[PDB]
DNA sequence: TCGGATGTATATATCTGACACGTGCCTGGAGACTAGGGAGTAATCCCCTTGGCGGTTAAAACGCGGGGGACAGCGCGTACGTGCGTTTAAGCGGTGCTAGAGCTGTCTACGACCAATTGAGCGGCCTCGGCACCGGGATTCTCGA
DNA sequence: TCGAGAATCCCGGTGCCGAGGCCGCTCAATTGGTCGTAGACAGCTCTAGCACCGCTTAAACGCACGTACGCGCTGTCCCCCGCGTTTTAACCGCCAAGGGGATTACTCCCTAGTCTCCAGGCACGTGTCAGATATATACATCCGA
């Protein structure tokens, strides 16, 4: 699980690049400011790994600013009530994203689906469209 | 529902008729299930260390003749 | 541009020398092509050894000689020992 | 600045030298390699190529049949002894087995 | 009856027994449980590798097995026919 | 009665059982049955190499054997467990 | 008068009753003589080989070891 | 022009980095031999003569007796599991066997 | 002269270490000095497979790491790789 | 226990999907030569195997007589194979999609090589002492009632 | 069960030889410095693989089945075990001789290495036919009736 935790938290670094990797990492602050104490890129994920055993869908919400750093690959409880990952929204420009659609796979595409203003497509359009007062 | 009770009781009989065996007892059919999953676990385990190595998410037909080499079982027709 | 090689012809070339009129499939190929690569590994692999064991850095004709003279029984043995030695003087003719 | 004769064509054997000889260095097995090593070996290759063959045209023969199964060659290889002592561990896919009923199973 | 009949046939041909779709599903469940369970793609050839190294070990198994059944006065075959042939092979 | 107190006897200690001298006369006349039979000089060290895989062959041999008499329902040990064995083993 | 007869019966009722085996048959003389037979024609066979590569009238315990290395039971406790 | 410091003392190990550093060229495995490769290795070999030593100490103290014979390590291996299913193929001179006495033998 | 080595002054050190007191005889060192080449020629003929597998010819640590993997079984192995890395980290510590 | 129905078999038919064979090509084997280093050959030093006796001493062969096992044979009782009507999920195609396999192209970190430069490590050398072995001897043992 | 029963194990002997430790020493390990290159790394892209749904139909599931089949059964009895005594040879030491394993200095011939041509192989391409499944008409074998 913590494993399971670490293998989509180990893929995710070392999908990004290494061009942009302090600056997106700094971004999602799944560890301190600081601690960020530069070599080696499969070095790297090798001691900040370990370094994810401080602050332990604990990390999902950093690959959905990884969408944003890589866009070109594709209240607001009206998405949280389909509970039948999960939902794992993050604020905004006024929208967010969603990196919700999975049993529980969170290592799979999830779907993404801002709002500005598989067999899970069938039914993730009718939760959406709830049509609220907001 | 299980994937394990996916292997059917007359499938079972299909492989001990190639055996040359007459008749079979019941108790067979869970034993066979247990020595199945052991035999996969010490491959699967193995085919996936070299699927792991080069760095790919994608089993080829090289990876299990390796971890099947190394077993101690060579299977041909596959090859390189 | 995937420019990979196979034993395909040799096996074939073979089969037609001693076979006038028979014919392989190709899920067959793929046995010969497997097969011939195993006995080549193992081969070359445990002669590779005796170079190490007896020092030298060497693989010549003569490790190879004692290498089949292990790896297979020995009955079998009895004309591979005699059918490169038959080649290998044929060779050193020419 | 002669013709390019083939030593496998010089040695007058049918597996190539030179794909050996070159695979023969590059699969790190010495550090030197001498040349009567891979015409030595070809025709131990060529020599087992040869015999599993021609017990498999016998096997297609039987069968009725111009074209080799791969079931063939396995049928050819149980009913050698002396293959059998070289590939007992080795299977073959889509082999099969031998028709091998046990003995005491009769009216 | 019958069943001699049944173990000409099946030692006649070649072709696989265990259904592939039903074997490819427990394959990619114990693939799960390794790599901390993210998936793996399958080649389709590859999963054929599986099938048939799972029916040569078995079927190469139970003739093994099937000798101590023999051995014992037996004719009907037992599950101590089965453990104590893996047990002599020693893997 | 007595052979309990052998069985215990002899798993506790480690030493070799077939005696040297008629175990060197016999490795010897194979030796003359290859390399066209001139002789060959043995290490008195490397007969030692035979005495002690001969009988770790013989002895984890018998108790695979022994299983076989076991699963038999028999107690005294037989020829027929001893083939058996050797050929479930496939060597 | 016979070197295979130079392995007595209580000799090789010495090895069983390691083996853990409680009674014997009588034919059981006949038959350990011969399989001990064909293991050192699979042992000696291969140690000659490394004694005659290696231009030598001697063979060496690391002759022995390298015949079952390959032979499939590797045996400690002499080494180089 | 420093101290000779070693590899192995760098590395916090006791087993040789140097020796083996130098084997694994000689032995003929690959062209190219990292600098980081020999150094992991000397560690999984000291981990496993750790590993076995530890219970090797133990038939010898339960058996009254502060030198290691090498019964006592037969006596280690096949008491392990795990440690059987890496050496159950490979014999041990001067071993013996377990002192195992099959169970319906009993009054 | 003549001059033969062995792992026997590396593997009484770690006798030591693990016992203050435990001794060895001598022929229980030609057991260890036996096996410790068998691990060693297993893992690295394992490793330079992998080399040979994936077309890259250069053993570094990681391809340790995989043969480890292999070799060991599931339990043991976990630990070994972990003794294995904290050495390197300790090695590119200074 | 013959009819006989149930199994066997060339024959044919088409249909097909594999495959043998033509072709363009292009990367790799070959030719020819170059140096230098392995390793073969030759000569030698003593190490260790070989082949003697004596003779000793446990080992082993002979022979029995005991009973414990093997085993043939037979009781029931039971679990599995065969039919068979009833689910059902595998398969196949089939379409839509794409995530990853793999390939190509720069950058550089990282190993190889080389040459000095010590010390860790290897054979002698010796001295202690742990295991080894004898029997007292203090426990802890087995079937006549 | 009882009892004496040898039997079991433990313990305090001499004692040996052998690991444990210390000693000259060398050579292989490490340090210092130089190079290229493998390989890391990121980037296109089109192949192969997952998903899904439909329709399937062959496959499986249950079950009633009687009918074989495990097996405990007891009696029989040839065939190991144990013991005991009388041959037999393995064994230790000892010795003596010596082929034969290791080492050493030797020269050169084989083999890597280079670089410079060319064509045998590869991928790719359509013809077509073995063969396979198709359906028969035809020839033999014994299953319950």
């Amino acid at each position: 699980m913590d494993e399971t935790v670490a293998e989509f938290i180990k893929r995710t670094i070392l999908k990004i690049p290494m061009n942009e990797l302090t600056t997106i990492l700094k971004a999602w602050d799944f560890l301190s400011e600081n601690q960020l104490q530069r070599q080696r890129k499969e070095s790297v994920v090798q001691h900040l790994i370990h370094l994810c055993e401080e602050k332990r869908s604990d990390a999902a919400l950093l690959d959905i600013i990884y969408m944003q750093f890589h866009q070109h690959q594709k209240m607001k409880q009206f998405k949280n009530s389909f509970k039948k990952v999960t939902v794992s929204f993050r604020e905004t420009a006024v929208w967010i994203r969603i990196a919700w659609g999975t049993k529980p796979n969170q290592y799979k595409p999830t779907y993404v689906v801002y709002y500005s203003q598989r067999r899970n497509t069938p039914l993730l359009g009718q939760a959406l469209t709830i049509a609220s007062k907001h | 529902r299980d994937n394990i009770q996916g292997i059917t009781k007359p499938a079972i009989r299909r492989l001990a008729r190639r055996g040359g065996v007459k008749r079979i007892s019941g108790l067979i059919y869970e034993e066979t299930r247990g020595v199945l999953k052991v035999f996969l676990e010490n491959v699967i385990r193995d085919a996936v260390t070299y699927t792991e190595h080069a760095k790919r998410k994608t089993v080829t037909a090289m990876d299990v003749v390796y971890a099947l080499k190394r077993q101690g079982r060579t299977l041909y027709g596959f090859g390189g | 541009r995937s420019r990979k090689e196979s034993y395909s012809i040799y096996v074939y070339k073979v089969l037609k020398q001693v076979h006038p009129d028979t014919g392989i499939s190709s899920k067959a190929m793929g046995i010969m092509n497997s097969f011939v690569n195993d006995i080549f590994e193992r081969i070359a692999g445990e002669a590779s050894r005796l170079a190490h064991y007896n020092k030298r850095s060497t693989i010549t004709s003569r490790e190879i000689q004692t290498a089949v003279r292990l790896l297979l029984p020995g009955e079998l043995a009895k004309h591979a020992v005699s059918e490169g030695t038959k080649a290998v003087t044929k060779y050193t003719s020419a | 600045r002669a013709k390019a004769k083939t030593r496998s064509s010089r040695a007058g054997l049918q597996f190539p030298v030179g794909r050996v000889h070159r695979l023969l260095r590059k699969g790190n097995y010495s550090e030197r390699v001498g040349a009567g090593a891979p015409v030595y070996l070809a025709a131990v290759l060529e020599y087992l190529t040869a015999e599993i063959l021609e017990l498999a045209g016998n096997a297609a023969r039987d069968n009725k049949k111009t074209r080799i199964i791969p079931r063939h060659l396995q049928l050819a290889i149980r009913n050698d002894e002396e293959l059998n002592k070289l590939l007992g561990r080795v299977t073959i896919a889509q082999g099969g087995v031998l028709p091998n009923i046990q003995a005491v199973l009769l009216p | 009856q019958g069943w001699l009949k049944e173990i000409r046939k099946l030692q006649k041909s070649t072709h696989l027994l265990i259904r592939k779709l039903p074997f490819s599903r427990l394959a990619r469940e114990i693939c799960v449980k390794f790599t901390r369970g993210v998936d793996f793609n399958w080649q389709a050839q590859a999963l054929l590798a599986l099938q048939e190294a799972a029916e040569a070990f078995l079927v190469h198994l139970f003739e093994d097995a099937y000798l101590l059944t023999l051995h014992a006065g037996r004719v009907t075959l037992f599950p101590k026919d089965v453990q104590l042939a893996r047990r002599i092979r020693g893997l």
